[PDB]
C-alpha cells in the first residue's frame, strides 16, 4: 500500500530508511504490502534497506516475494538468502 | 563500462616493461591476461587508472581520458573499482566487520545501521556470515581470500580485478574462487579482470584472452582462437611445452 | 671498482631530499579531517609499552652515577658535589642521550618494520586503490605519537635516574641529605636547565620518528628490505642523535 | 632403496599432524602425496628423511631402523639422498660453483681439479654449464632453481625428494621440470617422491599415489585405482570440484 | 584475561633455558679447526664494517665531554680536571656502554637478521642432511667474530673520545697541554683504569652476541618473526648491558 518508491542511493539512503519507518510505525498485520518494481535497480543498499525495515517486526512475516525486482531477486539468491517469502 | 588503453608505454627502474600496449577491456565480458611471470603482471593493472602514471598513452573511461578530468569526478569514479591485491590484503588491525566496512566510509554518510547492514550482506554474498567479530589474522587461508574479496565488493563497483587469484592454491580453493566469479559476474553485471599464470584455467573462464611478453601483446584471441595462431612464443606459452624460444646455457668443449 | 661508493653516495643523498619532502608532505596539519581515537591509539605502542625498558635502564644509570661519583668525590672531600653532580648529569647530558637511543632504538625499530611491512603486503597499495589517502591514515598518527612520547619519556627516565642516584649516593654510603638537595638547588634550575633537557628531546624525537617513518614507507618492495631497513633506521638514529646533540649543547650551555 | 614408514606419528608441540601413517615407497619408481594445504607434506618428508624425531614410530631404510644406526652408519646414510626444498635453499653467499660442489665435500677428500670436474659435469645434465662462477642471487626463476636440483643429485644419490616442484607458476618452467624429472629418473635410476599441488601435473607423473589429510591416509593407489576407489574425500579433492567436505560458516534468523 | 601473563612469563624464560643449552654447545665442541679459518671472513661483517659508526660516535662523544666538562670545571680546576675527567670517563664509564650499544645496534640487529634469513628460508636446515653440522659451519664463526670484535672496538672509540676532549678543552678553550697529559698519567693507571674497561667489554661481547645468535635462531618459521626478532635483539642485549655494568662496575670501583 504505502510504497517507498525511486532511487536509493548511498547519498539518500538515510532520509529513504527514515520514510519506511514511518511506514512501519503506523503498523498493519498482515504488515502492508510493498511494490518493489517501483524501486530503481543497481542499488545493494537499497536491500539493506529494506531488510533493516522488516526487521523492525521480526516477529510479523511481512513478505512479499511477487513484487521484488528481477535483479533484486537475482542478488537474494546468488547470495543464498533466498528464504520462503512467497504469497 | 568500457575501458581502453591505448599506446601505454612505461618505465620503471630505468627498463621497459611496456611498449604500445593496446587494449579492449569489453563490458560485461571477462577479459584475462596471461604470460610468463615477472613480466608486468601487476604493472600493467595498476596502470589501468590507477596510482602509476604512464610515461605515453591514454586510460579512457567511459572514453574519456582521466589524466586532468577533474579531481572531484575522479575521487568518485574511484568507487566503480574493486581489486585482490597479491595475495590479498587485509588490515590486521581491523577486524573482519571493519576490513568489509572500510570503503564504504570513503564515499558514503551512513547511520550505524546501515553500514552494519551492508557487511552483513556482503559477507554472506561470499559464505562469510557470522565471522564479523573475529580478526582477519586467526582465519584460514580459504576465508582470507574470501574477506578480501566481500572488501572488493562492498561499493557496488563495476569493475572486479582478481590480480592472479589462481596462482598458487589448494584445489578445493580453486574450485571456491571459480564458482565465486561465475555467482559474481552474472548477481552484480560486472565486467571483469583475470590475471593468472595457471592457464589451464583461465582458458575456461574468459570469454577474450590476451597474451602478453616482453612489453608487447604477442597474440589475442577468444580462447579458440588463440589455439588457432601458433606463434611459437604463444604456442609454447599456452601449452607447457618444454620446446619454443627459451634458452638453456650451454656449449660442449 | 671505485665508481661503486660514488654512487652510493650519490643515491643516499637523493634519498635524503626525498625524505625532506615527506616530511614537508606529512606536517600540516590536515589530520583533523578524521577522528584522532587513533592518535590516542597509536600512541599505546610507540610511547606506553616502552616505559619498562626506560623505567629499568634510568634506574641502573642513576645507580651507576651515584658508585661513581662516589669514589671520585671521596678523594675531594666535598660530599655536597652528589646532588649537584647527579642532577646535571642527567638533566643536560644523559636523559636526552640515553632515553633517545633506547627509545629508537626499540620504538624506532618496531615503527619502521610496521610501516614498510604495510608497504610490502599490498595494504597500502589498496588504500589508494579505495581512496583514502595513506598519509593520513597510517603515517600522521605515528609520526606525531613518536613526538609527544619521547619528550615525555626523557623526563621520566631522569627522575628515575635522580632518584637511583640518591638511592646509592645517600642512602647506602652516609652522605648527609640536606647537601644533596641543597647541592641540586645550588645551581642547577627548574627554569633554564630542565628546559634544555626538553629542548634537546624535541629535537631528538623528530630526528628518530622522522628517520623510522621515512625507512618503513619510502621503499620499492625488495622482500630482503625490511631487515635492511630496520638496520639502517638504528644506525641513522644513532648518529644523527648524536650529532645534534653535540651542536645544540654547544650553545645552550656555551 | 626401499623405504618402509610404520605407524608414524608426529605431534608438532601439542598438535597431532600425522597419525598412524602407513607407506610404502617402492624402489625405482615414483611415488608421490598429495593432499589439502597445510597438511603437513613437508613434515612428512623431514620423518622420512630422519631430520625430526617421530613419536614411537617406525623407519627402515633398506631394513635397517634408523633410530639404530651408529653415527658412521648415519654419516655414511646422508650420501643415499638428496632433496630440492620449496625455496629452493640456495646458499647466498657462495657462487654457483660451491653450491653444487659443496656435498662433496661431506663426504669425500678429492682433489680439486676432480672436484671441479665433477661440478662441470652435474651443471650440464640440467642445462647450467654457462652459469660457472655467477652468484646464485642473480640468477633468473628457472636457473634459480635448477642449481639447487643439481646439488641435490651431485653425489649420485639413490634418493631424490622434491618438495612442491609443481609449485612453480610458469607454464614454460613446468615444462622442464617434468622433463628433468623423467630425463634424470631414468639417467640415474633413481626413486624419487613428489610432494606437490595442482593435480593436473602429478597424476601424469607418478606411478603410485597417495592422498593424505588430517593426519589419515585418505586412499592409494595408481592414478586409475584413486579414481577407481574414489572416497567422496579423494573424489572431489582429485576433481577440485565444490560440494566436498568442506564447510564454512553458516546460520540466519 | 590474567593469566595471560602468566603464560607469556613462564615461555620467555623457558626460552632462556634453551639459550643456555645452545651456548653451551657451540662454545664446549669446536674440533673443526679446519673450517675455522673463514672466520676471518665473518669478521668482515663485524669489525670492519662497524668502524665507521664507532669513530663517529666517540668524535662527539669525546667533543661533547670537553664542553660540558670545561663549563663545569672553570669553577673548580680545568687546568688539572679536563685530563682527569676526560680520561677516567672514557675508560671507565663510557667506552665500555656507548661502544657496547652502538654495536649491539649495528651489529646485533644484522646479524640476528642474517641467522634468522639462514633458517627462515630453510637454507640452514638443508645442512643437516648433508652432515654439516650448522653449528660448526654457520654460528661459531659469528660467535668468534663478535667477542674479538667488540673489544678492539670499545678501545678505538676511547682513542678516538680522547681526540675529542683535547681538541676542544685543550686547545679551543685554553688549557695546558703540560697539566692536561700530566694529570691523566697521575690519575689513570693501567691497572686498573685500562684495564676494566677492557674486562667490561669481553663481558658484553659475549652477553650481546649471545643474544643475537640464539634470537636469530628462532623456533617460529613465519616472516612476521624476523622483524620480532630484530627488535627484540636489541631490546634484550641493551637492558644486559646497563645491568651488568652497573654490578661490574659496583666491584671494580668500590
Ligand atoms: N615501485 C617499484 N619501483 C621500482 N621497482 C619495482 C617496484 N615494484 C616492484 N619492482 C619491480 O617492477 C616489477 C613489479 O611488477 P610485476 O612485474 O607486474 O610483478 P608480477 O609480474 O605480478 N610479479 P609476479 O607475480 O611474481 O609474476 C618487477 O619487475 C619488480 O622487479
Ligand atoms: N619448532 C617448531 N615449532 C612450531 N612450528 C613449527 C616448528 N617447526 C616447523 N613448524 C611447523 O612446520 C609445519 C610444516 O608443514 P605445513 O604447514 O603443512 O607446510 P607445507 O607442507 O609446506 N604446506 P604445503 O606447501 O601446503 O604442503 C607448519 O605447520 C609449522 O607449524
Amino acid at each position: 500500500e504505502l510504497v517507498v518508491s525511486g532511487k536509493i542511493d548511498f547519498e539518500n539512503a538515510e532520509q529513504q530508511y527514515q520514510a519506511g519507518l514511518a511506514i512501519i510505525k503506523k503498523q498493519t498485520s498482515f504488515p502492508l504490502i510493498v511494490d518493489l518494481k517501483q524501486l530503481e535497480h543497481g542499488n545493494t543498499l537499497a536491500l539493506a534497506v529494506l531488510v533493516q525495515w522488516l526487521r523492525q517486526t521480526p516477529q510479523k512475516s511481512g513478505l512479499h516475494f511477487k513484487n521484488v525486482p528481477e535483479k533484486m531477486l537475482k542478488i537474494i539468491q546468488a547470495c543464498h538468502l533466498q528464504e520462503d517469502l512467497h504469497l | 563500462s568500457l575501458i581502453e588503453v591505448k599506446n601505454l608505454s612505461f618505465n620503471r627502474g630505468e627498463r621497459v616493461i611496456y611498449d604500445n600496449i593496446s587494449l579492449n577491456i569489453r563490458r560485461g565480458q571477462i577479459t584475462a591476461i596471461m604470460g610468463p611471470s615477472g613480466t608486468g603482471k601487476t604493472t600493467l593493472l595498476r596502470l589501468i587508472g590507477g596510482q602509476l602514471v604512464p610515461d605515453q598513452g591514454e586510460v579512457l573511461l567511459d572514453g574519456k581520458d582521466i589524466a586532468q578530468m577533474s579531481r572531484q569526478e575522479l575521487f568518485a569514479a574511484r568507487a566503480r573499482m574493486g581489486m585482490l591485491f597479491q595475495s590479498g590484503a587485509l588490515f590486521t588491525d581491523m577486524s573482519v566487520y571493519e576490513n568489509v566496512a572500510f570503503p564504504i566510509r570513503a564515499h558514503t554518510k551512513l547511520s550505524e545501521n546501515l553500514i552494519a547492514e551492508l557487511v552483513a550482506l556482503k559477507l554472506e554474498s561470499v559464505g562469510l556470515r557470522g565471522t564479523e567479530q573475529l580478526m582477519p589474522t586467526e582465519l584460514s587461508g580459504g576465508m582470507n581470500r574470501r574477506v578480501a574479496l566481500a572488501r572488493a565488493i562492498a561499493l557496488d563497483p563495476d569493475l572486479i580485478m582478481y590480480d592472479e587469484p589462481f596462482a598458487g592454491q589448494d584445489p578445493i580453493v580453486k574450485g571456491v574462487l571459480t564458482r565465486l566469479i561465475r555467482s559474481l559476474r552474472e548477481a552484480l553485471d560486472l565486467t571483469t579482470i583475470i590475471v593468472s599464470h595457471d592457464v589451464p584455467e583461465t582458458l575456461s573462464i574468459a570469454d577474450y584472452i590476451y597474451v602478453v611478453a616482453e612489453g608487447k601483446i604477442q597474440g589475442e584471441g577468444t580462447p579458440e582462437e588463440l589455439q588457432a595462431y601458433a606463434s611459437p612464443f604463444v604456442k609454447q606459452f599456452l601449452t607447457g611445452s618444454a620446446e619454443g624460444p627459451v634458452e638453456y646455457q650451454f656449449s660442449h668443449q | 671498482t671505485i665508481a661503486w661508493l660514488g654512487r652510493l653516495v650519490i643515491e643516499r643523498i637523493r634519498g635524503i631530499g626525498v625524505a625532506a619532502l615527506m616530511l614537508l608532505q606529512i606536517i600540516f596539519s590536515l589530520p583533523s579531517a578524521g577522528g584522532f581515537g587513533r592518535f590516542v591509539y597509536q600512541m599505546h605502542r610507540v610511547g606506553v609499552m616502552s616505559l619498562l625498558i626506560i623505567t629499568v635502564s634510568g634506574l641502573f644509570i642513576g645507580l651507576v652515577l651515584g658508585l661513581q661519583g662516589y669514589s671520585i668525590l671521596v678523594n675531594v672531600g666535598s660530599e655536597s658535589m652528589l646532588g649537584t653532580m647527579v642532577s646535571l648529569t642527567l638533566l643536560r647530558e644523559l636523559a636526552p642521550v640515553v632515553a633517545a637511543l633506547l627509545f629508537a632504538g626499540r620504538a624506532g625499530s618496531a615503527l619502521t618494520a610496521e610501516i614498510g611491512s604495510m608497504k610490502q603486503s599490498e595494504q597500502l597499495a589498496s588504500m589508494e586503490m579505495i581512496g583514502v589517502d595513506p598519509l593520513k591514515q597510517i603515517v600522521s598518527p605515528r609520526l606525531w605519537a613518536g613526538i609527544v612520547s619521547l619528550p615525555m619519556l626523557t623526563v621520566i627516565f631522569a627522575a628515575i635516574g635522580i632518584v637511583g642516584g640518591k638511592l646509592v649516593g645517600v642512602d647506602f654510603l652516609g652522605v648527609d641529605e640536606g647537601s644533596f638537595w641543597s647541592g641540586m638547588q645550588n645551581n642547577v634550575q627548574f627554569g633554564h636547565d630542565v628546559v634544555n633537557g626538553i629542548i634537546k628531546s624535541i629535537v631528538f624525537a623528530l630526528l628518530c620518528t622522522w628517520i623510522a617513518v621515512f625507512q618503513g614507507y619510502a621503499c620499492d618492495p625488495t622482500p630482503e628490505g625490511i631487515a635492511t631497513a630496520m638496520t639502517r633506521t638504528v644506525v641513522y638514529s644513532s648518529l644523527c642523535v648524536l650529532g645534534f646533540d653535540f651542536v645544540l649543547t654547544a650553545v645552550m650551555f656555551g
